[PDB]
């Protein structure tokens, strides 16, 4: 839960110390950003199923292994299992648009999945091109606003980085 | 040897026996055939075992 | 203008180093400073991986707070800076024998022969990698807590003869366990101990259950050698983060 | 240390002259493998001077450092 | 920690006896049935990365409110302690299969994981399950009966350490229980 | 470079004790199993570049992906690239084989790898898909002796629980 | 309680991996080796009655000033005793050989042994002469094997040099 | 640290190089010496208490400087201090001749003890001659011709073995020379 | 320095010892073999342009990073110093075979040769395989098991001194490491 409030706070707290003219200067910029990323957070919210079943055919249009017997997507009740996490992470970026900063991202959706993904199998590139395909799926005048495609595809870049 | 006393000590090579020397010839140079070179020196004087 | 030549004693820095005699005991000078403010950076750079754990997703954890009133946390520093000074005022008794105490506990630790080659060389980066382990893992005696009152007296049994380590063999004091040295020094110490001790109690669920588990491995693969002080070491963990190690006299 | 020092004062001297010329058997810096003259010369004729290599100095080459000192110097 | 050979010696302390003739043909068969132990606990570490992967989701499998939303394996960080935690409990079973004693499971592991668990709430009773499943998993391995890997081993019959490392297999789980 | 003597020295080491009859013992098994891992590791060291070659066209016809643009091997140079690396892991096979011990697997080709090929973008099925095709390939009773397979079959399943 | 078996493991808890063929290596030599010191440990089962004897007066042998009052052994019941200790160091000995290592002794015997000693103002002078009795009564082929003698006069050496 | 068979594999890295049958019959030769390897380490260790007991007291007769008032071996905590340090010099050679190389003799003892002894104030020269009267104790006590003990051995010939333990204790001199 | 005779003179002085016939003897088989040791000091001096461009073209030939730019033996001014740098490393482990003792090469090159290539930025992986193939051409010269130039001499063992000289060529291989 990295957001602007948490991080001002709880390094005032580390020195024991109320919270100064530089603590209240940061979140003035909570209230000039907002804009943008709410605005992205509700096109997110109304438009999901449209987006992760955009996104996850195409990884299995460009990896179609994973369709082969004894690979990762091999049945019917685990491909659908592949879209329950993309439909995860964009849950996560929704959530993170709206505090305006990396937090549900980071302690919910990616501080443990190379533990996880290595150990079941699972190829990180499959995860890394359903990201990278709503990234440039998007243009800026028509699916939102062009500050808040600036955030959007930002929140998207942290998520491709922490994979790869 | 009666008309060349100098080629002793000079192998004569695939028509003679095989002969032996511990040698020893490595980059840390240590014999590896002190096992060999002890049965072979039991059969140059007993001729067996 | 005055005729000002570049000097005897500036013009030997672009030397180029030769092999014997003298002009080996320069180069030998040169490189012995150029590998000590090395080992400073080997030991810098591990300490600044240690406190990334107490900064676990980006926000500053309760474990890492200096003091809690208004110049609470200015005197933190003024008395980690003459901690350090009275660290290189003891004798060569206590200076190797530290470094060898510390090259001991140093290769327990290592995962790999590449670090236990580095400890060896190194002696900054050995020191502070016996505290940067304990600082991560909580295994600390700033960070342990009892939960019994006979779990309280086994961990004031182990810290009674570490207190006499930091005394002298006659039996008066060192100037390794010091606390005050001004006027009121000693009681704005007090202030920050007491308050240290608070936040211990404040942690998590698993981070009171995960710090049980890491005070019985450290005191099990650092300071057991026999089965009894395994169970000593299994069953009491809060006397088994008491033990530190005899670098530092405590 | 004691007599048998120096006297730093980089500057020194004083005079805006032209300057004079140096020998040919320097130091380098460029090529320091290099033989350069003294390959075919009279230093071939004369003794090999004395450069101190060893740390310990022993008893039979310290008189035979000092009879250089006495020659040459 | 103690293994088979102390054991019998511990036992024997109490009574101030030395260890001769009546207790020692029990140690000598345990030595000389002691090449089958090693090939044993080989098998099992062998296959200790995909006994974990075949345990830990197959108890999902069988108990699927474990990732919804509140559930004990629905984050990254979650499932991920539960896959660190499968590989703990398999590890300390080779530790006191290879040493013929469970003291370095109940003194090292066991003590205190049931005060530990009911204070961080994980089920015990699909933490059961993960282990009921592992259990399964290695007495075909030791007895190489498992249906997608053969191991190449000498002609024989080891029932016995199927046996005990079943018998390792329930005091974790009746710690938890 | 844990072996059975570097285990025994550091554990004594650590207890600063003199070696006692508890430490030769241990040197004693290192004594009788040392027969069957030497014929191990003299068959390697004279097979290999033909091990090598088949394990590595038994990544590149199962996982036919990879030789897409785009992907890990795409031209040739990617390709030499992959059997330099299966020839990596077969010499520290036989490193292995001969210490008695994973410790030129622990310190060469395990540790660092999971941070590398995950940057690199590697596939780490793959390698583990050539490792297992050489365990599998290996009958016994033709390549080497009953217990030479026992230990040359357990450095490569420690290769493959720790790559995966 | 440091044996053979229990060195190995509790070197490999502390890196926290699995027994690897470094570790099943080592319980090989207590197969081989094991033949020995257990065929050593049935001949101090059947002998300890005689062989505690014949050590306790070695120590009066050499020491004949203990019985005297103003020093120490004047009566009855501090002489039975020193039998006492001296069938439990043998006792210690033939656990040591039972569990392949040195752990009995150590915990048991040797532990805190130096400060009882003093402070009960006890001579440990006495107590290695007693020791050392026993390791040149022992001649090798007429009572126990060859390989049996190395074992059980390893032991006792090695109490030798822990007491002085 | 290192041993024979880790030491022959970090010089095939350095050429990338298979380690096959030209020299593995030199590491066949130290198993065939292992027997005897493992039958005079034995040796040493049961006769270390008194092989620093008939070194430093033979330093002091020989150098009777170092009771002098002000010595280095004067007081009796100094005293204790250089018996100390006798067993640990004794316990690195120990651990180089069961491993078959001088790399734990090395780096984990040597490796800095010279400017330990310069820092301290230790005379050095006394140092090389309690270090020379080890040697001589280790290889009458490997090659069986001590005088006032003798231990049984199986008859053979061990040269090799007493020559290479004397390698190690001037390789101490060596370092702090 | 020292050669083989005045390291036991040096050894016997520390013991106020005349040395006598119990030790001439390993004295008087340094001068029976003493032959042998001019007829193979001749063998290296005889190839040793041919050993210094076989070694350090077999460097660049096994590392090819060294003659790409920025390299250590890039340009022609840097290819020569090391060209000179192998023929004073061989020149005085000639010294130091010829002396039968390695105290020449202790004192007069392998002084603060370390503490020169750490300011130089010379890369001390490559200067081992300098060193280690000029090891392996000198066993090979004196042994006569040389492929490309085959010598003549008299019949005899002479493999105490290619390891004699394969152990002056671990020192510097252990000094500059
Ligand atoms: C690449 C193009 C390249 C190499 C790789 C490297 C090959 C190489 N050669 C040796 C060994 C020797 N070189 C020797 C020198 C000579 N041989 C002669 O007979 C003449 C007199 C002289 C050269 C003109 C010798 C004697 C040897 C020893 C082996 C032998 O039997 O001849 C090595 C060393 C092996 C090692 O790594 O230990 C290498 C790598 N040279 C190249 O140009
Ligand atoms: C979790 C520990 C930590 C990391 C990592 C970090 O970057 N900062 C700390 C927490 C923290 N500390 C402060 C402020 C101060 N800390 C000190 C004491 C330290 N400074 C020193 O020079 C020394 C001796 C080496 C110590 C221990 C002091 C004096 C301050 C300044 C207090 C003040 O009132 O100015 C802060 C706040 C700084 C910021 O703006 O982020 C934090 C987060
Ligand atoms: C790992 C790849 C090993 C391996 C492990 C074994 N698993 C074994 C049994 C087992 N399998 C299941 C199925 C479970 N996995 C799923 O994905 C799902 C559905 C979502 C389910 C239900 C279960 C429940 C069990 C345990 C049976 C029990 O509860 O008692 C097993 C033993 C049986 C056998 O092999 O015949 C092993 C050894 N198997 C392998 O071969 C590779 C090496
Ligand atoms: C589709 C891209 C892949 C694929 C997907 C699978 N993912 C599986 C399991 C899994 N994923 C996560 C992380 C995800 N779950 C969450 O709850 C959250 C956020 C809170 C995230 C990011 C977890 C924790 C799990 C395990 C539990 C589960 O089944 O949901 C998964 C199951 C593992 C298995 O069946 O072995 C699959 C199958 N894999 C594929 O087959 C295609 C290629
Ligand atoms: C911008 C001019 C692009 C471009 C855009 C097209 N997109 C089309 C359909 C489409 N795109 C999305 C993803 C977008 N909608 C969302 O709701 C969100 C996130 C909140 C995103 C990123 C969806 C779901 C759809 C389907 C229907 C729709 O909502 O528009 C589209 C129609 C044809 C097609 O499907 O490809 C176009 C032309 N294409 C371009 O050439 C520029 C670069
Ligand atoms: C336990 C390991 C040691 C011990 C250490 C002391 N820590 C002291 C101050 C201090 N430590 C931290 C934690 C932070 N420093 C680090 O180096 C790392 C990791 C690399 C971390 C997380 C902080 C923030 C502070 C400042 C004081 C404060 O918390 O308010 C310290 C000096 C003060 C004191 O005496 O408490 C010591 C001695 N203490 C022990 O008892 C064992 C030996
Ligand atoms: C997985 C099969 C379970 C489940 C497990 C969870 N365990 C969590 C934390 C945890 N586990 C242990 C015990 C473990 N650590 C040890 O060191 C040893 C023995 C030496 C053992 C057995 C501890 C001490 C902890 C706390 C430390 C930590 O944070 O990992 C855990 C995390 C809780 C959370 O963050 O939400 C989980 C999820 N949950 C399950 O569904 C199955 C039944
Ligand atoms: C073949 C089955 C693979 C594959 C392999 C590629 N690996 C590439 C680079 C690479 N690999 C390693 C690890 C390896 N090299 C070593 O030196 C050692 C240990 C001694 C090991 C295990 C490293 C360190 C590197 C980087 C350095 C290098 O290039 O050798 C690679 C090039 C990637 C790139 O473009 O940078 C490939 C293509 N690729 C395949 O198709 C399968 C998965
Ligand atoms: C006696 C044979 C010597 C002599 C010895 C003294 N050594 C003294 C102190 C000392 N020695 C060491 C090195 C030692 N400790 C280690 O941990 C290791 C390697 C693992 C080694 C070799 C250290 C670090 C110290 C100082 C710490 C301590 O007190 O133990 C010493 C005490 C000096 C004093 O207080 O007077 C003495 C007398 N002196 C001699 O000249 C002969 C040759
Ligand atoms: C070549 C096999 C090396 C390598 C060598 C370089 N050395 C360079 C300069 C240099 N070398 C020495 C040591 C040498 N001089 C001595 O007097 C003695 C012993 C008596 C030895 C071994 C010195 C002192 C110097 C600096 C002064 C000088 O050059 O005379 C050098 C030039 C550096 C540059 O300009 O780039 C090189 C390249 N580099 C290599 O890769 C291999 C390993
Ligand atoms: C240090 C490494 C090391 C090992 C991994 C093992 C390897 C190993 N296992 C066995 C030998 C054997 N292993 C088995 C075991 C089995 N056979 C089956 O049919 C069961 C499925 C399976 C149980 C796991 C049997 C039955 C024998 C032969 C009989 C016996 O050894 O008692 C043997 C032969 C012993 C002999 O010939 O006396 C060896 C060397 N030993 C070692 O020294
Ligand atoms: C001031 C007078 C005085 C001395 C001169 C010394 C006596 C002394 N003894 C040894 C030499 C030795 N010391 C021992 C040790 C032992 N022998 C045993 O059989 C026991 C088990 C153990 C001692 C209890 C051994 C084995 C030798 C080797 C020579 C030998 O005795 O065969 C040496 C080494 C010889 C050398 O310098 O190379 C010296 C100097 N001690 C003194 O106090
Ligand atoms: C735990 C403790 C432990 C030990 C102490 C050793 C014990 C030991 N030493 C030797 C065995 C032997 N030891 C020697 C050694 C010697 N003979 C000499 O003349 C020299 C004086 C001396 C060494 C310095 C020889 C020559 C053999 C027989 C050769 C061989 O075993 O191959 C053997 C082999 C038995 C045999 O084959 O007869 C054993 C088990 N092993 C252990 O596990
Ligand atoms: C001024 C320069 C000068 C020399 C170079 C040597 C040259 C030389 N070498 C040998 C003589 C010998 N040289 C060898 C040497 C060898 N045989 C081998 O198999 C090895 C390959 C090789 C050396 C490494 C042997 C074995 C002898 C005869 C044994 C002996 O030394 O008497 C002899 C004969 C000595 C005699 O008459 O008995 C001479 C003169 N002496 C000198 O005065």
């Amino acid at each position: 839960m990295k957001s602007v409030i948490t991080t001002v706070v709880s390094a005032a707290d580390a020195a024991g110390r109320f919270p100064s003219n530089s603590d209240l200067e940061s979140i003035q910029g909570n209230i000039q950003r907002s804009a943008a990323r709410l605005e992205a957070a509700e096109k997110l919210a109304g438009n999901h199923e449209a987006v992760v079943k955009e996104a996850g055919d195409a990884c299995f249009a460009k990896y179609a292994y994973l369709k082969n017997p004894g690979e990762a997507g091999e049945n019917q009740e685990k491909i659908n299992k592949c879209y329950r996490d993309v439909d995860h992470y964009m849950r996560l970026v929704n959530y993170c648009l709206v505090v305006g900063g990396t937090g549900p991202l980071d302690e919910w959706g990616i501080a443990g999945a190379r533990e996880v993904y290595r150990t079941l199998n699972l190829p990180t590139s499959a995860y890394v091109a359903s990201i990278a395909y709503t990234r440039d799926r998007l243009c800026v005048p028509r699916d939102m606003s062009a500050q808040a495609g600036v955030e959007f595809s930002a929140y998207l870049d942290y998520l491709i980085n922490a994979l790869s | 040897q009666v008309g060349n006393p100098s080629t002793r000590s000079v192998s004569v090579g695939s028509l003679g026996p095989k002969v032996f020397k511990s040698e020893g010839i490595n980059s840390n140079a240590q014999k590896t055939n002190n096992e060999s070179i002890l049965q072979a020196s039991y059969l140059a004087v007993f001729g067996r075992m | 203008v005055t005729g000002a030549v570049s000097s005897v004693n500036m013009r030997r820095f672009q030397r180029v180093p030769k092999v014997s005699g003298f002009s080996a005991k320069v180069t030998k000078k040169n490189v012995n400073k150029a590998l000590d403010k090395a080992d400073m950076f080997f030991a810098k750079s591990v300490t600044m991986e240690g406190k990334a754990a107490a900064i676990p997703y980006g926000v500053y954890g309760i474990q890492c707070m200096e003091g809690s009133a208004k110049g609470m946390a200015h005197e933190k520093r003024a008395m980690a800076l003459s901690a350090a000074f009275r660290m290189n005022q003891r004798s060569a008794a206590e200076k190797t024998g530290a470094m060898y105490e510390n090259r001991r506990l140093a290769l327990i630790l290592a995962q790999n022969d590449h670090q236990e080659k580095q400890y060896i060389k190194y002696p900054k980066l050995a020191a502070a990698a016996l505290m940067a382990s304990t600082e991560v893992t909580r295994a600390c005696q700033r960070y342990a807590v009892p939960e019994s009152i006979e779990e309280e007296f086994l961990a004031a049994s182990v810290d009674k003869v570490n207190k006499m380590r930091g005394t002298t063999a006659s039996g008066v004091y060192k100037s390794s366990c010091v606390e005050g040295n001004a006027k009121g020094q000693a009681e704005q110490a007090r202030v920050a101990a007491l308050a240290v001790a608070f936040r211990s109690a404040q942690k998590s669920a698993s981070q009171f259950a995960a710090e049980r588990y890491a005070q019985s491995k450290y005191g099990r693969d650092l300071f057991s050698s026999t089965h009894f002080e395994e169970g000593y070491a299994n069953t009491y963990p809060a006397m088994a983060a008491a033990k530190r190690a005899s670098s530092y006299g405590y | 240390l004691s007599s048998g020092s120096s006297a730093a004062v980089p500057f020194s001297t004083a005079v805006r002259f032209e300057s004079p010329s140096g020998g040919l058997d320097r130091y380098s810096r460029v090529d320091p493998a290099a033989p350069g003259p003294n390959v075919i010369t009279r230093f071939l004729f004369k003794d090999r001077p004395v450069r101190r290599s060893d740390p310990s100095l022993s008893e039979v080459d310290r008189e035979a450092t000092m009879r250089t000192v006495y020659r040459n110097v | 920690m103690l293994d088979a050979f102390s054991r019998v010696v511990v036992n024997s302390d109490a009574k101030a006896a030395y260890v001769g003739g009546s207790d020692l043909q029990a140690l000598k068969s345990f030595i000389a049935d002691g090449n089958k132990r090693l090939d044993a606990v080989n098998s099992i570490v062998s296959n200790a990365s995909c006994m974990v992967s075949d345990a830990v989701s197959g108890m999902i499998c069988e108990n699927p409110g474990l990732i919804s939303p509140g559930g004990n394996c629905y984050t990254n960080r979650r499932m991920a302690a539960c896959l660190r935690d499968g590989e703990i409990i398999l590890r300390y079973v080779s530790y006191a299969l290879l040493a013929g004693d469970a003291s370095v499971l109940e003194d090292r592991c066991l003590n205190g994981l049931k005060e530990t668990y009911i204070a961080l709430g994980v089920p015990t009773n699909s933490s059961i399950r993960a282990v009921s499943i592992m259990k399964a998993q290695a007495v075909a391995f030791i007895t190489n009966t498992a249906t997608e890997r053969k191991m190449s081993f000498a002609a024989g019959d080891c029932t016995s350490l199927a046996s005990e490392v079943a018998s390792y297999f329930d005091r974790v789980g009746a710690a938890i229980s």
